[PDB]
């Protein structure tokens, strides 16, 4: 038919290595446009972004043209991309893999010579991340495009519009896109001379705080609440060590999980890490204090002797501040001895009871300190 | 060699170009009949919201160049030209999540003397889907597959559906999902006159066997175990182990559930909301257990009992809680009198100690009912 | 020129041998394709993925007619090796591959005689899909199959037959984990549709239990045997709750181990997985009854009272069932009488206290038989 | 261009489907030699060894030859490997992927027809593992090479030297290679009729224990020796089961880890997987004694009666061999006092029986301590005798 | 027909550019290739697998002679861009690839000048293998190399040479975990072998410890400091065994974390790892001593007897060394005397029990100083 003859005549003599300009000193205008389909994965520990895109190269040729008044008015044609000249546009900041994109999809010509190539692509780019406010953060990730061989005197890129097309976008459950603007730059390198043009598209995203405000923040708050209780347990219960050590182990496990969840960047200190370190230090301090009150509780006049300054401070001034507030001779000799034994026992018991009250005052002093500092530290540091 | 000559004529002598639409007129659409056949269902992973399946896509169009006069060459009626020698409509999936934008393997084509062509290539797809995890054991899903041509538009392609259902004859039965329906729809938007596609809405209902004996019964067992602490005596010394163990078990269960299903900011599973309630109640139980342990150990030499405490916890509260409240002679006289007075003082102190212990017991009993009623009140919106 | 060189040219160029046309002469002619599969190495069997890896050899051997010559014109040559991708091949491939590998392995040489009887023996490693049954987990027996079917042709064109009804074990390296019982092979043809012929080889493999019956069975039994000791503790050691919960945690560990080698199941579970659940339920009931016994133990007449029912039914009747047998002188007299009366009342109260200690022991002993009888009865039901 | 003319003349009429032999019914000699570059890893769970090699083929030809004088003194060319006949040497005992080696490196023609081919290759072979002594073990894995279709009367395989060429080896960190010998055999398979030749290269790697001793064996000894400490704790302390439970849980975790680091072969029993089973068995038997000795400590004269067979055994005979040898108005006042004295006497009489019960429990604990020490000292010299 | 068309025809047409012949006017001429590496982005360094990923730009610039023309007949064009699939290449590839692929993909254009110069700068992402030293894990500086050698050629044919002694980094996007110190390069040729020429670049990178110094070390220091509190708890509390076992598990948690970052070690154990084993050994010794102390505390005259030497060495000598210090009337008389004698006996045995308790308390304090002094000497060593 006429289509076969047109195809044969058009592609009988074609040099696919020559620039499609007719004058050697003239740039070949190339339009560029990016359309996104989905946002598949945003890796944090590895700092890698993966997306599926629809690149759109449209330019103009000079020798693949014809008039639709001879061949029955045919105004369009489709030819595989392997037999035509196509500009080389590559991703500068590729993280893994190669740089070749496509070439299976056939280009669309016209009677003017305009090609409308539109190949699919999948890219894995690199993106540094800031983990200052980890649960509630905004990330800025960008893609860099440009020609790898031709400079501004052969191929000059032109941007279509200013935003990535979002007509066919599958919404991500975790991340939400805010802005997707793009801009053109003219950069000059130090390895080689001449100026080179590039087009960069920047994606602005914001996380949705539901997964990490439920599985991480809530149990952390529960554990940080549980630590103050050890100063209300009596010393006779014998279960303070269990509680405090359980709290410590829970915090250690949380530390490990958080370490293996967020990336290891050494620029700024994340808020969660600071709060967890502060809470762990305060929990470690509480265990040290607990041993001392137990040691004070189990003290007797046989072993330890009470000083004066202890009696001067405790039981006297500190509790007021914390608003705590014949045969007859032998019978006498037998009955008496018994009474003297009872008197000595009473004195020993009184002295023992004095030591028990000191352990109660010390625990009350450290109850107010922890509640005063912990409530202000959590409110202030965590904003 | 008659068949070999017949193959030669229709591919070289007639110059069957592979890049020309088999259309005679300027507006003759190529009518494509599509029929999807199911083979098996593999994975419906809800962590990344993808589905894997294996299908055969049956397509059938018509050509006018692929016709030969039967009984003229040898009498042959069917050929087996390979796929990459005849114009193809390029029907692909437009929602895959891996970049797989084509079929798996290009099989051989079957062409008859009538001009009809039948193609059945096997394809493996990893489609994207939305998972509604709110009744996680008893959940019904709906995932769709979109088929479109990435080369031609409704001005030269007229995809139509053969039957309003998917073919399931070689379908190997699934082990953890049940099919309920498989409709097929063709959508044309009046605003856009160049948009044609077909969609096969998969509908699958879960079978709650694995996640109803190994996931729910242990959870309710632990929740029923969480109440036992209010019944232990305060002298045993094992009151602060049970509560902590229960809390750590519930936390582990919550973590495992969040690993199985990723609760996002669109819907929380009804099993993921009950564990929060249980953990909060267990924490309050820990706090009140600390309070009751502190109340139990209270000697009259360190604390003083106010009259309001007596009148509120020994005369009023136990009624509603259905509790019950169950020469040398002068010197000898002096010594025995001292002993008697010491014994009397000891008896008074012991009585005060018993009063404090009973007050702690009464406080312990009251919170048994409060936690039992709040459990019933809570488990009507967080589970119904 | 060499004899083989001349033979190859005059065979593959003068006649223009095209490897697309079936070698059949009649239109409705079937070409028999004899098969013989020889095992070489049973690599591995996967439980969670339900895929089996093997090393096998195929021996497809049809009888072409166009590849014939005389053993005198072309020297004394009678066997001539030819590359595989130069002669028509019936595409026989594995039809139940784990993934989309519906292809073949590398292409070695063909063996063509003067009679035309082609012989193809390609090496290949197959990863097929087979169903796994884990009822008797350490002593199970699996039946995994291999289905071979045509890729392009169908019946009335090919007639796949079996040369021998047994897969030979030539060049077999014995395994150390899985045994082998038999390797039957059967030919399946659909009576209704006369276009479906296939050959399937069934693998019957039996496990060799010595690594699991030492590392999972014995430790599980040992841990399960610790669930009874809770009822022999004296109830006065303050350690009646550190044992049952620990046993529960150990059983949780052992159950975790099992839930990894077992695929996600919806139709059958291993008998060990049913034993562990029974043991865990028994342990939970043990926790409940231990709490009740501990509550019963700590009682006194100043807080509780003993009803006649329990007094006469837990101290006389039930213990026998379990074989468990059990004027200055005026003032002086007044004071001494007071002391004696106080001693008498204290003794009476202590004696009443000791009654509440015996009922706890009787209740604990009663639940020893209940949990021992149920566990023994439950074990019989499983096996 | 002289080289272009030589290249055109050599490959004007040539096909790679024909053997390079001149006269029919003659074997073409092929010299084969491998060389190792880096041993990536030696998997034990799957019993797979991955290695990087450099195969070398040196065979002959008759039609690829020319006279140097006729040209500009050229005695060496470089032709692509996809244009000449090459023998098909494959790895028989493959484990994954394909069998054919990766060949793209250009050959090296000489003026007398001496082709040389040295293509890189990556192999993942499968060898059985011996876990009789999991540490300090010596593995023995082999690689088999042979022609798939050419028999012994055609390809006539030969070998150079007797050892794998190790000159560019990048040394590993966990394994040490001590022998890389290779030998040639002839086999006659059942499916075939003629004899077929092979060349097998076997490695003799040796493990370097630094990771699986300080992190596997050493921490286990502390747990193994911490089981006996329970019998020295006093019964009145109130922590006699925490130690036992902790030891049992630690042993369970250790068993789980060693199980999930070892292949599931069931031909031989490892000398650590049975030692840890024995340790777990005797740890379980230790908890039973503790419960049965905590029960004899709290018995009272008003709940249990001590039989004479216990008094004459656990109180007088056994302690000797354990070096723990046994260590109006006046009338009423009199009436009242006598009552007090009798009460005190009864209290003393009950306390004596309670003390006797405590001593019996102590004796039982000491006996079991001695038995467990004696057995556990023997144990190590046996299950862990020759590791 | 433009001018580039006639240029490319006369270059890769009837003159028959062979594409597989080494450019050499004579039989002994050596082609000299000048190399220069430009680092662009240090992606990651993996200690567990010992694989480093980089994004580099390697420039190769040899000199051909068949690609030359007079820039007067063909208009005024003197620079062309020919694809890298129809021109001879030296085939210089990485010789220490981690996966083991000595192959590259060629799709980028060349730049051929008028006088024969050829410039090739192909993009590439490399995954090399390098030795990782972990003696000081938080504060370590590594030394990983890149080795470039020819594949299809050897010496006496090529003359691989260096253009700049260093590797210019004038495209770097700074990392967040590693700091670049210097990037020198050297050319090694073995005189004992006339067929060996090499060019290699080595990277010296110093870590930036802020994340690990906060998520480790400090918690380990706190947990280690917690290990000395057991020797101060009273024996009557009955939680000594609870305290000891919990500290060991917490130290076990940290050891697992550290051992999952460093690779399987052979002879260079990290300094933060040897500390933890020492602490664990000390904690086990503490457990044994605590068991012994608990046994000593619970003693009574009815079951144990105090030897005369115990009351002389453990009571009056050691405590001074550790700075510590401490008609019917006959019947009535008989009964009251019996009561008095019973009370005296009770007091005597109670005093003996108190002496046993004080002996245990003295024993406990002795190991507090031994633990303190043996701990500091261990830290001084490593
Ligand atoms: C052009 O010729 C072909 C055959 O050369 C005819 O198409 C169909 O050919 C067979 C001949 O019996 C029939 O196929 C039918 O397919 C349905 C699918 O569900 C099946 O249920 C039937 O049992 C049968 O196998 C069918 O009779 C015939 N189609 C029609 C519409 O008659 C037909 O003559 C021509 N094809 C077209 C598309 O025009
Ligand atoms: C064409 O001529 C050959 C010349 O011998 C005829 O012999 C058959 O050739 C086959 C090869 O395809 C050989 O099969 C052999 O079978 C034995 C016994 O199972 C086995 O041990 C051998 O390894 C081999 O597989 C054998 O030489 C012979 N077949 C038999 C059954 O004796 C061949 O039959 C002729 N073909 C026709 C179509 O006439
Ligand atoms: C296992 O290690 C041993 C040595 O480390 C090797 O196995 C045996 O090695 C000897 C060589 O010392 C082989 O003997 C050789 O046999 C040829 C056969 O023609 C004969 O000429 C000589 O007697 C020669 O010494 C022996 O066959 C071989 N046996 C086996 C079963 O391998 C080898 O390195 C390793 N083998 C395996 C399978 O891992
Ligand atoms: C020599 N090979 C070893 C395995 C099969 C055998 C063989 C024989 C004939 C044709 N191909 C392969």
């Amino acid at each position: 038919a006429t289509e076969e003859r047109l195809f044969h005549k058009l592609f009988s003599h074609y040099n696919q290595f020559i620039r499609p300009v007719e004058n050697v000193s003239d740039p070949v205008t190339v339009h560029f446009e990016v359309a996104i389909t989905q946002l598949a994965n945003v890796d944090e520990v590895n700092q890698i972004m993966e997306t599926n895109l629809w690149l759109r190269h449209i330019w103009n040729d000079y020798k693949l043209r014809w008039d639709p008044m001879e061949y029955d008015g045919i105004e369009t044609l489709r030819v595989p991309a392997d037999k035509i000249w196509k500009p080389d546009i590559v991703l500068y900041n590729n993280a893994v893999g190669d740089f070749q994109v496509e070439g299976k999809t056939k280009a669309l010509l016209k009677y003017n010579g305009m090609i409308t190539w539109t190949p699919p692509a999948i890219f894995k780019s690199s993106c540094p991340m800031d983990i200052t406010f980890f649960p509630f953060d905004h990330q800025n990730c960008s893609l860099k495009f440009g020609s790898w061989t031709y400079d501004k005197a052969e191929i000059d890129l032109l941007i279509i519009g200013s935003k990535v097309d979002m007509n066919d976008f599958w919404e991500n459950s975790e991340w939400e896109i805010i802005d997707a603007s793009g801009y053109k730059h003219d950069i000059k390198y130090n390895c080689c001379e001449e100026i080179y043009t590039d087009i960069t598209y920047s994606f602005y995203i914001r996380r949705l705080p539901m997964f990490y405000t439920i599985n991480l923040i809530i149990p952390c708050l529960f554990i940080s609440f549980l630590t103050v209780l050890v100063f209300y347990l009596p010393s006779d219960c014998g279960e303070k060590v269990t509680l405090c050590i359980s709290v410590l182990l829970s915090l250690t496990v949380f530390l490990l999980v958080i370490t293996e969840t967020i990336p290891s960047t050494s620029l700024v200190v994340p808020l969660v890490g600071e709060y967890l370190l502060f809470t762990m230090i305060f929990v470690t301090l509480s265990i040290v204090v607990t041993v001392f009150v137990l040691n004070i509780h189990y003290r007797t006049p046989t072993t330890h002797t009470m000083p004066r300054w202890v009696k001067t401070v405790f039981l006297k001034l500190l509790p007021q501040v914390l608003l705590m507030r014949p045969e007859l001779a032998d019978i006498l000799n037998e009955v008496q001895y018994i009474a003297n034994r009872f008197r000595s026992q009473n004195e020993t018991k009184e002295v023992e009871d004095d030591w028990k009250y000191v352990a109660m005052v010390v625990d009350r002093v450290f109850l107010w300190v922890f509640i005063i500092v912990c409530v202000f530290g959590t409110a202030g540091l965590f904003l | 060699n008659a068949e070999e000559k017949l193959m030669d004529d229709l591919l070289n002598k007639t110059r069957y170009n592979n890049l020309i639409r088999p259309a005679t007129s300027s507006s003759q659409l190529i009518s494509i009949k599509l029929q999807l056949s199911l083979a098996q269902l593999i994975s419906v992973n809800e962590r990344e919201q993808i589905m894997t399946t294996n299908v055969w896509l049956k397509q059938e169009w018509t050509d006018y160049r692929l016709t030969w006069n039967s009984s003229r060459y040898e009498g042959v009626n069917i050929l087996r030209i390979p796929a990459k020698r005849i114009w193809l409509p390029d029907i692909v999936l437009y929602n895959n999540a891996d970049g797989t934008y084509e079929v798996s393997v290009y099989t051989n084509l079957i062409v008859r003397s009538n001009g009809s062509v039948l193609w059945l290539p096997p394809a493996i797809y990893k489609s994207a889907c939305k998972i509604e995890v709110k009744y996680f054991p008893f959940d019904q899903q709906n995932c769709t597959l979109k088929f479109r041509s990435w080369t031609y538009d409704h001005t030269e392609i007229d995809m139509v559906l053969m039957t309003p259902t998917a073919s399931m004859d070689d379908f190997t039965p699934s082990g953890e999902w049940d099919i309920v329906a498989l409709p097929g729809r063709r959508t044309v938007n009046p605003q856009d006159p160049s948009y044609v596609d077909v969609t096969y809405d998969f509908i699958i209902k879960r079978k709650p066997l694995f996640y109803t004996i190994n996931l729910i019964i242990p959870c309710v067992l632990t929740t029923l175990l969480a109440i036992l602490v209010f019944y232990l005596p305060s002298d045993c010394g094992e009151k602060m182990t049970l509560c902590i163990s229960v809390l750590l078990a519930l936390t582990f269960f919550l973590l495992l559930i969040s690993k199985i299903v990723p609760p996002t900011s669109l819907d929380v599973p009804l099993i993921g909301k009950y564990l929060m309630f249980t953990m909060v109640l267990v924490t309050f139980s820990i706090v009140t257990s600390v309070c009751v342990l502190n109340v139990h150990h209270r000697s009259p030499s360190t604390h003083t009992m106010a009259p309001w405490v007596k009148r509120c916890f020994l005369h009023k509260l136990p009624t509603f809680l259905f509790m019950k409240r169950p020469p040398d002679l002068a010197e000898i006289l002096e010594e025995v009198s001292y002993i008697a007075n010491r014994f009397r003082n000891q008896d008074e102190d012991q009585s005060v100690v018993e009063d404090w212990k009973y007050v702690a017991m009464v406080v312990d009993r009251l919170f048994l009912w409060v936690f039992m009623f709040v459990c019933v009140l809570g488990t009507v919106g967080l589970f119904l």
